[PDB]
């Protein structure tokens, strides 16, 4: 926490988001790489300590 | 995915060819209104080359 109010650097989950957001894939295939990649990650509105 | 890569060639080929009027106009006539405005002008020009 000591770390928190000093450091200037601030993770902002959404830069993943918007970048998987404009990968070209067919709608007809079972599966989807832009969309399991965001499922395995998942972390939003945590601490991250 | 192929199916992209020939859309964007048929989408960039007809940008390069639309039949839009505006080049020739600035060419060959929008000099000439500029000319017969010019000496009607409150403030006259002042320009730099």
């Amino acid at each position: 926490v000591l770390l928190q109010r000093i450091s200037p650097l601030q993770i902002d989950p959404t830069i993943i988001s918007n970048t998987m957001s404009t990968v070209s894939e067919s709608t007809t295939q079972t599966l989807s790489p832009a969309s399991s990649i965001l499922g395995k990650l998942r972390p939003s509105n945590s601490d991250f300590s | 995915t192929q199916s992209l890569v020939s859309s964007m060639r048929g989408t960039l080929d007809k940008l390069k060819l639309i039949k839009s009027m505006t080049p020739m106009y600035l060419q060959q006539l929008a000099p000439v209104e500029l000319a017969v405005i010019a000496p009607m002008l409150p403030f006259p020009p002042f320009q730099v080359p």
